């Protein structure tokens, strides 16, 4: 499941950096 | 907890005309609203997320726009292939609802046309399954809008009659309706008249189609 | 190009259980979230619920009328959607339609983790009939002038009919009207068609096929 990239893993991401 | 009513339900209009239908949201929910496009016997059709953003391979006919809980979607220069029912879509809660407006079906515009009534006796073939259905056909009538109220030796009928409507006609985009009024055999023979009386757009008055019972 | 292509479902009484079934073609099944969206009879759209891909923890998330009564599971090996429906209850018939969901991140930074959510393709949908009624073919009567004329197929179950007259010979001026639900749980509708001079110089007759019990009913009208 390393090689599945979508928006989720944006929105993901962009999460943690907001709330860290 | 979000709940979307979009307006008109119906609206009519000719091609290339400019098309607007409006929904509301409940509360506020930013720019997280999508529209979709279902045309009958079809699949619905993604048109716009985000409140304005584009679909890809969607035209530019359709625009989206507002915020907040009033949005808009307009369609210039309406095409024939654009007569259908569009929905809004709410995507603003983390727990997902998801919630969709009742629907907007365009319908063709043409000029006010009159339903010719006809009234259908039961056959004798029904009668002797002990069941009794009467018949009240409207036929080839623009707008939709039209009453139809059953009556059996002058009492008004409620809550025994299924009213079914044709899609717009691919011809002359007319609709047909069919009214069918349901009792026993015995409610059927203890009365003699019966009669359904027609009002529609294009009529002067009020028509009316009865028999006589034999 | 996206293609689904839905199975499963049908004829199924109140209480009872039903499985749909939606398979993947053209797209990164694996990668990307999916759910369903069904239609009532005469209603509009309703959203039923959303799964996600396996790595997100394939969450179910459904619909507030229909969670805790259906559950949405994957096969990324299979390319396979499926909606498990049990409790069924007679106002959960309609269309049911598997959607491929996507989303858009929201840019805005105090959004930062929140999503636009949206169905980007819809299969052919999926017919779920949820009633009691047992199979039985129509009772055709015809419908005589006193010029309009018309054959009622009444009492049939389940849909579909159709309809012809004279063969197919006869087809300008005809109106077949859509089924109605009767109070009893059976179908009903109407065939009707518009000289008054054809009467005797023509003879008029509607051909009923209902496959669902294998009956063909052919009725003249006079
Ligand atoms: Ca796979």
């Amino acid at each position: 499941w390393a090689s599945l990239w979508n928006w989720f893993d944006i929105t993901n991401w962009l999460w943690y950096i907001r709330k860290k | 907890d979000i709940v979307m009513t979009q307006s008109p339900s119906s609206v009519s209009a000719s091609v290339g005309d400019r098309v607007t239908i409006t929904c509301r949201a409940s509360q506020n929910i930013r720019d997280y609203l999508n529209w979709y496009q279902h045309k009958p016997g079809g699949s619905p059709r993604l048109l716009i997320y985000a409140a304005s953003t584009l679909q890809t391979g969607v035209p530019s006919r359709f625009s989206g726009s507002g915020s907040g809980n009033l949005f808009t979607l307009t369609i210039t220069n309406l095409q024939p292939e654009d007569f259908a029912t569009y929905y809004c879509q709410e995507n603003y809660n983390t727990i997902p609802s998801l919630s969709f407006g009742q629907g907007t079906k365009v319908d063709i515009r043409r000029t006010v046309a009159a339903p010719s009534v006809f009234i259908f006796p039961p056959s004798d073939e029904q009668l002797k399954s002990g069941t009794a259905s009467v018949v009240c056909l409207l036929n080839n009538f623009y707008p939709r809008e039209a009453k139809v109220q059953w009556k059996v030796d002058n009492a008004l009928q409620s809550g025994n009659s299924q009213e079914s409507v044709t899609e717009q006609d691919s011809k002359d985009s007319t609709y047909s309706l069919s009214s069918t009024l349901t009792l026993s055999k015995a409610d059927y023979e203890k009365h003699k008249v019966y009669a359904c009386e027609v009002t529609h757009q294009g009529l002067s008055s009020p028509v009316t189609k009865s028999f006589n019972r034999g | 190009q996206v293609q689904l292509v839905q199975s499963g479902g049908g004829l199924v009484k109140p209480g009872g259980s039903l499985t749909l079934s939606c398979s993947a073609s053209g797209f990164f099944f694996d990668n990307s979230w999916m759910g369903w969206v069904r239609q009532a009879p005469g209603k509009g759209l309703e959203w039923v619920g959303r799964i996600r891909r396996l790595k997100d923890g394939a969450t179910g998330e459904y619909g507030a009328a229909v969670k805790d009564r259906f559950t949405i599971s994957r096969d990324d090996s299979r390319n396979m959607l499926y909606l498990h429906m049990r409790t069924l209850k007679t106002e959960d018939s309609g269309t049911y339609y598997c959607t491929m969901d996507e989303g858009t991140p929201v840019t805005r930074f105090l959004e930062w983790g929140y999503f636009y959510y949206y169905m980007a393709v819809w299969g052919r949908g999926t017919t779920v009939i949820v009633s009691s009624a047992s199979t039985k073919g129509p009772s055709v009567f015809p419908l005589a002038p006193s010029a309009a004329l018309g054959c009622l197929v009444k009492d049939y179950f389940p849909e579909p009919v159709t309809v012809s007259w004279n063969s197919g010979a006869l087809t300008s001026g005809v109106h077949t009207f859509p089924a109605v639900l009767q109070s009893s749980g059976l179908y009903s509708l109407s065939s009707v068609v518009t000289p008054s001079s054809s009467l005797g110089t023509q003879t008029y007759i509607c051909n009923v096929n209902h496959k669902p019990s294998n009956t063909k009913v052919d009725k003249r009208v006079e």
